[PDB]
């Protein structure tokens, strides 16, 4: 009943007690992250692949609707072009599931590159080898 | 010590050690202005005018995690081919189901790489999206969602715990297949009691000694495999290295937020305050203080985390070498790869570090008898071509440098070469031939 | 320094108990040759591990036993060098000095 | 360089030569108390404003220190038994006096 | 100013342990491979075999 604030191991906010309702609310940061931008060379295409990492990127989805992003640019997102991996989602490359050698690394196996379909940004797990049982 | 004693050792034993060593860490990204001012567009502007100083930070952090990467890939990616195991597992009576990986279990890890992975814990996991059960949490917010709040992400391995995994069992495979074959061209397979026979033909003990010892050497290899196992499962803290690591990442975090409760010599710790109680004419001076005191602050934590990774890079190289030497061949260099004549070492994958079970031939109960440097014969000296002049007591035998195995003393085993007074200690002895007597 | 608070604290091996360990070392690798480092410490008489020793550089044993006399008086002629070098040289432990 | 000449030598020497390695320095104790502000109390309390940072200091010192014990350690205590010398020194010729 | 003097004593004495780190496993390596046995890496312990 005394306890109106709410802190945790570093000094931060975490809950506060509601001070009209007498009910408790937790404090979590908004969006934060960091924003990656996946490109081949720029001698060979224009296309780029936009990673916002670590997000459950369902919510920057809805972020992107209600038009509150940070970045003031905005990538195409057609639902293909979407890929929850462990280091965010990318965005405006699509996911195969061949697996090829890394070209251009994201993070948690998965390595993106430059493919023909009539060229797009494809996201695949990284190949580590050619498997060769031994007799 | 004596003039004419030498001990050879009767017996040995197989001992496997176990090396703990890292080789990365969580690899960091913080962001200048989101830890430096929160939210606050006139400070950012005040930022600025620092010119590109943290650029310098960020830029750091990034060769720092892509440091990490290359050091996780120089480390286990060492062979480029997948190599699985044979379906059956009847390696001449050698378990190694240990070691192996268990395809019962989902993540497709051995029980040693198992219980590594139990025995660390990991204070920011990163590749969880932790996101959305941050606010779901219930209980007081962990270090992530509060490191979530001030500029502070872990971006996850390149390489995934099942993929190192992976790695460490194609490694596994190749040597126990092909030996050290498949560390220097193709796999080229060969029974495990033929390898096993070559390793000990590389530590100066003959090929007869394991087929005549098959068994008894398997068993031991089998003991001290469960020993060890054992060993880890039960000690207070054998991962050491790893855990230091962790923690010391883990607390470096910590302390990178709590400088921003730190007032730094201000009138407050809090921006939104400061810039709401003062106006921004007079309160420049407070914002240019914290500004002050938290980019020391990040300069501090960024040259800790350099020093510690130029210190996980060393250790990750002097991993990479113990790979490339120990699993990928015998290395004859002493104390490399575990206590004693070094065998073989098995990879283990383990959080953030590399886990190596360096198997040492040891050897065990020995009697000292007697040697001579040479034995002459007929006005010759005769020096053995290899091992010494051991002595029964009353009948001289030629041995083993590293295994008692008398032998009688022929012309084929030893070498003339002297005038038997030239060699001090040379001893009465007669040595036979197989020509003579035919 | 002291009086400024920046102390130095003495290291845990004293210099007696280092000496103590690098004589050891001495010993086991003048009575046992490498034995003593990998398991059990391994009794061989000098001349023998030397002969071992070039067994492993890849000369026989002989050249060793014909001419013991003369590798003795090399070595022993190579310390005493190594200590009169040591006496002269002003700078040779200059790492350490640095 | 010949197509058939090869050069063998017909005798050898025995060379020692001394290689000098630093395994450790010394372990500072520095404190912040006295550097910074020498029996201040209120020095003291405006150097508590700077947050976590002293603490970090001292973990940095004593993580340094003990670090040098364990580099004399690894360098030095490589065997679990202290080996002794026989009394008498004859190792086949060899001295090992100095 | 002496916080400024002590951290920057504190990333030089860091440096410093980690070169006298790496010269002390040096030594280590040197001890077990040419004491503790021959080292047939050459030139690694003294010059000649
Ligand atoms: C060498 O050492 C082995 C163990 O380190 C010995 O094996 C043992 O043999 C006894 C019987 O004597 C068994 O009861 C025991 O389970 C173990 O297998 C081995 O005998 C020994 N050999 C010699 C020649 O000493
Ligand atoms: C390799 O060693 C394994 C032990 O880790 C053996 O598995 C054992 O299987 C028995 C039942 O047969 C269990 O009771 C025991 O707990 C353990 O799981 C395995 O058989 C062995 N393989 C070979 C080929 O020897
Ligand atoms: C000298 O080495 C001999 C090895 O050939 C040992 O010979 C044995 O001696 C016993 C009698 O003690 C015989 O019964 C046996 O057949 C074998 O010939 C001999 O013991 C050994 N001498 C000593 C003193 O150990
Ligand atoms: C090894 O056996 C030799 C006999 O074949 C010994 O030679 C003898 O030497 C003595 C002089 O010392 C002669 O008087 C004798 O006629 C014989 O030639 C030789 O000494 C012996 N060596 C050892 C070390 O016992
Ligand atoms: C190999 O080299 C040795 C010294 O480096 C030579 O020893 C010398 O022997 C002479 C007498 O011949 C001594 O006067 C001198 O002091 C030194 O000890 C040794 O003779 C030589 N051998 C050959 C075959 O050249
Ligand atoms: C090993 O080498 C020592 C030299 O460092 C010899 O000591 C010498 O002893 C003589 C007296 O005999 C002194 O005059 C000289 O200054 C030096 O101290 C030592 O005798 C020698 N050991 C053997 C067994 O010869």
């Amino acid at each position: 009943p005394f306890q109106q604030f709410g802190r945790d191991i570093v000094d931060t906010t975490d809950a506060v007690r509601d001070p009209q309702t007498l009910e408790i609310l937790d404090i979590t940061p908004c969006s934060f992250g960091g924003v990656s931008v996946i490109t081949p060379g720029t001698n060979t295409s224009n296309q780029v692949a936009v990673l916002y990492q670590g997000v459950n990127c369902t919510e920057v989805s809805v972020a992107i609707h209600a038009d509150q992003l940070t970045p003031t640019w905005r990538v195409y997102s057609t639902g293909s072009n979407v890929f929850q991996t462990r280091a965010g989602c990318l965005i405006g490359a699509e996911y195969v599931n061949n697996s090829y050698e890394c070209d251009i690394p994201i993070g948690a196996g998965i390595c993106a590159s430059y493919q023909t379909q009539s060229q797009s940004i494809i996201a695949y797990t990284m190949s580590l080898g050619a498997e060769n049982s031994v007799a | 010590y004596s003039n004419n004693s030498i001990a050879i050792p009767t017996n040995f034993t197989i001992s496997v050690t176990t090396e703990i060593l890292p080789v990365s860490m969580t690899k960091t990204s913080v962001d200048c202005t989101m830890y430096i001012c929160g939210d606050s567009t006139e400070c950012s502007n005040l930022l600025l005018q620092y010119g590109s100083f943290c650029t310098q930070l960020k830029r750091a952090l990034t060769g720092i995690a892509v440091e990490q990467d290359k050091n996780t890939q120089e480390v286990f990616a060492q062979v480029k081919q997948i190599y699985k195991t044979p379906p059956i597992k009847y390696f001449g009576g050698f378990n190694f189901s240990q070691i192996l990986p268990d395809p019962s279990k989902p993540s497709k890890r051995s029980p040693i790489e198992d219980l590594l992975f139990n025995k660390v814990t990991l204070a920011d996991a990163g590749f969880i999206k932790q996101y959305g059960d941050c606010l779901g949490d219930i209980a007081a917010r962990d270090l992530i969602c509060a490191q979530k709040f001030n500029g502070l992400t872990v971006l996850p391995p390149l390489l995934t715990d099942e993929m190192i995994a992976q790695y460490t069992s194609a490694l596994l495979a190749g040597t126990i297949t092909s030996g050290w074959t498949f560390g220097a061209g193709p796999a080229l397979q060969i029974p495990f009691p033929m390898q096993m026979a070559y390793r000990f033909n590389g530590i100066g003990v003959t090929q007869n000694v394991l087929y005549e010892n098959q068994k008894l050497i398997a068993n031991q290899f089998n003991s001290a495999i469960g020993k060890i196992q054992d060993s880890l499962f039960s000690t207070p803290s054998a991962l050491g290295k790893l855990q230091d690591v962790v923690n010391h990442n883990a607390q470096a975090l910590n302390t990178l937020v709590k400088q921003l409760s730190s007032k730094f010599g201000a009138i407050s710790s809090v921006l939104n305050d400061i810039l709401s109680r003062l106006d921004p004419p007079e309160a420049e001076v407070q914002i240019d203080r914290l500004i002050t005191g938290r980019l020391q602050s990040l300069q501090t934590y960024v040259t800790q985390q350099l020093i510690r990774a130029a210190e996980i890079r060393a250790s990750a190289n002097l991993a990479a070498t113990k790979m490339s030497e120990c699993v990928l061949g015998q290395s004859k260099r002493v104390d490399f790869c575990g206590k004693g004549y070094h065998l073989m070492s098995f990879p283990q994958s383990a959080p953030h570090g590399v886990v190596f079970l360096h198997v040492t031939y040891v050897p065990a109960q020995e009697k000292n008898f007697t040697t001579a440097p040479a034995i002459c014969h007929d006005g010759k000296a005769h020096f053995p071509r290899e091992g010494v002049f051991v002595s029964n007591g009353t009948h001289w035998f030629v041995t083993q440098r590293n295994f008692y195995e008398p032998q009688i003393i022929t012309t084929d085993n030893t070498f003339v070469s002297g005038n038997c007074d030239v060699v001090i200690g040379i001893v009465n002895n007669t040595v036979y031939d197989p020509l003579q007597l035919e």
